[PDB]
């Protein structure tokens, strides 16, 4: 699942991160957020995520996901 | 919780069906339908005719009912063994099928008065090849074991369907001679229908209830009014007198 | 379902290929005991009650053997 | 505690069932109902009439007492083994159940005077295929084996139920021939009835 | 000899559960037939299993998406002997479904 | 300790019931009771009587 | 064939309200005897 | 609960395959210590005795053998 | 008090599964010593003496499979 | 696909060594069956039969040589 | 309160991972003592008797693998 | 009083488990020296020495199971 | 997400070897459970079983090995 | 097509050593029914039937016998 | 050149040791099947089958004997 | 090009040393699998099966004493 | 049948189809209407991606 | 439950806590 998926897709990696295509001095540290430090658990019986982070990566990985989880379509055989 | 049963059927067997053989001259033999020749030579063509009817229609609705505490387990399980009078008194023989039906519970409560509930339960009778004869299955009736696991929130002194079932079941067959069983003269003479329907629902409802208050009469005032009534009470020998008034009043 | 085991269902299939020997040895007895003196009631219950002799004898012989099979192939698990 | 059984049934039988056979000149042979003609060959149809009905009606009432301290376990259980009268000293024979009953508890004191106990409690006899005879199942009624297991608190004095269980059950069939069943002079002669009713409540 | 056959069987099972929670049924009747005979007496008997085991949850415009894992069928029997016994009692297959829908 | 039982009990048995068969000129059998034909063809009915 | 659907609302009318009709009804109700009247209406309506 | 480990599971699957096997056999025995002289009663004993006896040694030796699968295991851990 | 297993439940079922064939046996023997030549006396003794013999077969030979059912499962303790 | 290892294929070689070997049994038994009296058809089920008692033997034995031939091996690793 | 350090709690995690094991123990031994030639009782304490050995295994063996991992730590302080 | 280890109450759970099984092997034994040809004597000693033959088994591999459940266990304390 | 060693790619390569043999060990068991008597079902499921004996203890000794190669070499590090 | 084993050939080897003999029986019995008082056709039927009585005694031992030397061959396996 | 250990020559020697026991079985059976009433033929077909019984059971437990030899020194090399 | 060490050629001696093991213990199976019941055949193939274990033994147990040669030297190296 | 779709960009479909068909190879039915009477087809096996 | 689904989030990671969206020295 997602819970899986990046949580290994931010393995180690002191980085920050930019921006998903599909005031200096203190705008700069919360920019020096690390990828490693995003810690996300399941909670299966409200079909929910539990994300933790700074002020921007919760609002970031808000935007992967709103692109992450389609409509699947059925299909019928015979 | 309550178990109900209602079963329905009915059954219809009618017409005949030939066979045998006959011999000519020990020149030609003729045999219809599976008729073995080397078993008879002379033997004459038999029929086997049927006809009879019946209907069946049953009802059971058992309760069992208990209570617990809040956020602790509760387990009740029975079965009780049910015999029928199998028509002989020398030439003697039994029958017997047990009933078994086990709940188990482990409830909450919530904060607009709802009560939820986590059930477990199954049901029914064991596997028995008995009850030879013909109204021996119709005197006691058979249900399907069952197995439910469900969470369900209900509120308080209302009721809740918990999970049933039904069934319709249909049959029909016409069994005839090619040739002469379409004549409208003794047409009639050769068919063989049995029709065949069924009908059958079986449903769990439940409903619970809040219970704060001791119960009014006491329990030994309704015995009393069991064995006065029963037949039974044994407070009046004078021997039997002391041991019971020196554990009942304290 | 009434549970029946592949050694009852060798047993059963002597149970299912007669009809109702289990009856026709019965009846014949009752004649017999009735009038112990006409030669067709005798030379009938002496062919039902050696095929009814050869009947248990090939049932019991053949259920002992699937046993001792059934046994062999068990200690040899471990 | 309080073991209260009550007992209720009736039961009644009545009607018959034809077959047989018919032989026509050693040339036809009518069979009524499965009756092969390879096993006979002048035995004419016969009839087969029931006629019976019975009520039958059981109660047992049991308590066991006993005290204890507060916090402290109890146990107790108990086995009786009952007979009962097989009729005959010389042609002679008898048939007998046991009764096993079980209660441990844990009691404790509260503030407003309610007493709280930790309860597990069984009681029956075990599933016996015995008592051959027709009235020996009548002569030793049956209960079923039970369990519960519950936590409750009761002021002091008084009584609460525990667990209970009731049932009711009804069953009717007729059987019949159908042409011959439904004239109107001796259509009743033809009828195979049996209804069935039986009601039992059992509660600790 | 000629005979035309048709049967018809209609069953449902209901039940209710709660979101995102898993919920299990099964059962199995056993079903009689007379057979014609009460001196000559036997008789033949199958069963009907059905089970079902689900996994539901929601969705955002109001679609609901269940999980279904189904069994149902007798058990392959060598019995009912006669003719009309088999016309008695009719079979069907064992099956299996494993299917995510909404 | 004092162990201490009493026991009392009374039980009655009384009534018949009734079977056999008779038979009809080899042309009809009527069976009260489950009297199989097949064992008895001039054996008429019986009865049993407990007090 | 499937078919879902929500369920919300407490049962009406109630059970008991309905397996009074049903037993009445079948004949097997034993709410008459009075010997067994007393435990029934003990444990039934509290 | 009471707690039941896998090789209790193994053994449950035998206990729950047959249905009232324990009842079947102490059924036949009863209609046949009555009259032990009957052969319907004794070959219909002979195939349910011979069943229950493939059914222990059935389930004590397949224990037997997770017993002796785990144990080699629990010696590999240190 | 004197103890019984189960071993001795399933031999005291056959002496309690009959009535009292062990009577029934030294009853139809002096009997036959009286006057031996009587043939209501000696067909019933056949049948009896028959019955009763059959009786400590069919007791031995189960005894004797419920200890091999037992020894097979002891073996595998260790 | 169900897979299958080397301790398959040898019991898989016995299974088709043999063509309809346990079909035949259960032919020769049904036809047996229905007239348990005919020397044409006991001579025919004492063949099969045995023929089968003998296949299932030589199978269980030669799986349970390799058993301790692999166990051996493996054992010798450490 | 019992002390107990981490190694006390790897093994309370057996302790605790199993609900009745030791009471099951105790009273399937007294339930075959009384009666101790039952297939019934057997079977269902071979089962018992087998699942208190691989308990003990897994949790002896488990606590003395933490020790030696210790052992090779605190001889690196000095 | 007698010390009693833990192997010892597992085999003194055997001796009281009978009441007087040691007693009723040695007095069937000697009511059938006196006559040894009376069937009622010799059922009753075979079914007695069939409890004998499983008490001793039962107690002797059950006390060696638990020895060498605590063999494995001292060992690995140093 | 489960981290994955070189040790967890190892057992990985057993689980992985084997298509469905976890499939098909519970699925002869299932098949044997509803019916513990059949040869063509013992047969098949002596050599099921034997390959799952010979899965875990291959499985197992290699990890064992590997473990003990890896631990002389960093014992060789200071 | 029929598979056949090695006592097939055996039995098969009864079956061609004689040319006709289980057509001749057949024939004898059809003689006899016409007219069952002909001391020409007793005297046929006399000798045909003891023949087909030890032919059936004579390949049931040997039958026998071969499994038994197989199965003493097959038991020495492990 | 066909390649043979010290078991195969053991065994080797049992079928040169007897001249044309595999020629003397076959001959006296296929004179026994042409005409199986003559009690020359028989008297010289029991004996030379049960020599051939007794030559594979000397046979087959000469070679299981030296086996049990080498088993029990192999695993006292390392 | 296929690297051979010593240990490889230790074992590789008892297969050139045997020469076509491989081939003549799969002939034999396939000859037993036609007609499992031929005593020249189990014979043959018992001394064939019986080779082939005392091979895989005795092939195993010499490469585990050479690993267990090296790695006591190995060890005190350094 | 046991499959895995997929979908494409053009509108195809693919899926991983195996399927297995047949009755067991059961010689019975002996008289000789009856094997007419219910015909028999071989087993088979497929193992293939298709789109 | 609860109890495990933001204990084992906050496992380790000494850090104080912002604002959920779904003196001055001494503060």
């Amino acid at each position: 699942g997602i819970a899986t998926a990046i949580e290994r897709l931010l393995q180690g990696e002191e980085q920050p991160l930019g921006n998903i295509v599909s005031m200096s001095l203190q705008e700069a540290l919360k920019q020096n957020a690390a990828a490693g430090n995003i810690k996300i658990v399941a909670y299966p019986d409200t079909n929910s995520l539990l994300v933790k982070g700074t002020a921007e990566q919760v609002h970031f990985i808000e935007m992967l996901v709103k692109a992450l989880d389609v409509a699947k379509r059925h299909v019928e055989l015979s | 919780l309550w178990i109900v049963d209602l079963n329905k059927s009915d059954l219809e067997r009618l017409g005949t069906s030939w066979s045998g053989s006959i011999t000519i001259g020990d020149k030609l033999g003729v045999s219809l339908n599976q008729s073995s020749i080397s078993t008879l030579d002379g033997s004459r063509f038999i029929a086997a005719v049927n006809a009879l009817e019946e209907k069946k229609q049953a009802t059971v609705v058992s309760r069992p009912v208990l209570l617990t505490q809040e956020n602790v387990p509760a387990i009740f399980d029975n079965n009780r063994t049910f015999y029928t009078k199998l028509i002989g008194e020398r030439n003697v023989a039994l029958e017997h099928v047990t009933y078994g039906t086990m709940i188990r519970v482990l409830p909450r409560f919530s904060a607009d008065g709802q009560i939820e509930m986590s059930l477990d339960i199954e049901d029914g009778n064991d596997k028995t090849p008995q009850s030879d004869t013909t109204t021996s299955v119709d005197a006691l009736p058979e249900v399907g074991r069952t197995l439910i696991s469900t969470i369900a929130r209900v509120p308080h002194g209302k009721s809740l369907l918990v999970g049933g079932y039904t069934r319709d079941a249909n049959t029909d067959t016409v069994q005839s001679i090619p040739f002469l069983g379409k004549l409208p003269l003794i047409g009639s003479l050769f068919r063989y229908s049995s029709k065949n329907k069924s009908n059958v629902v079986r449903v769990f409802m439940i409903e619970p209830k809040e219970i704060v208050d001791p119960l009014t009469p006491d329990a030994s005032e309704s015995v009393n009014n069991i064995l006065k009534q029963s037949g039974a009470w044994s407070g009046d020998d004078k021997l039997q007198k002391w041991v019971r008034v020196y554990l009942d009043r304290g | 379902t009434p549970w029946s085991g592949y050694l009852d269902d060798v047993s059963a299939k002597f149970d299912t290929g007669v009809d109702n020997l289990q009856t026709q040895v019965t009846e014949a007895l009752d004649k017999l005991a009735a009038k112990p003196s006409d030669p067709a009631l005798l030379a009938a219950y002496q062919s039902k009650l050696s095929e009814y002799n050869l009947y248990r004898n090939a049932q019991s012989n053949t259920v002992k053997v699937f046993k001792d099979i059934d046994a062999a192939i068990i200690q040899n698990f471990r």
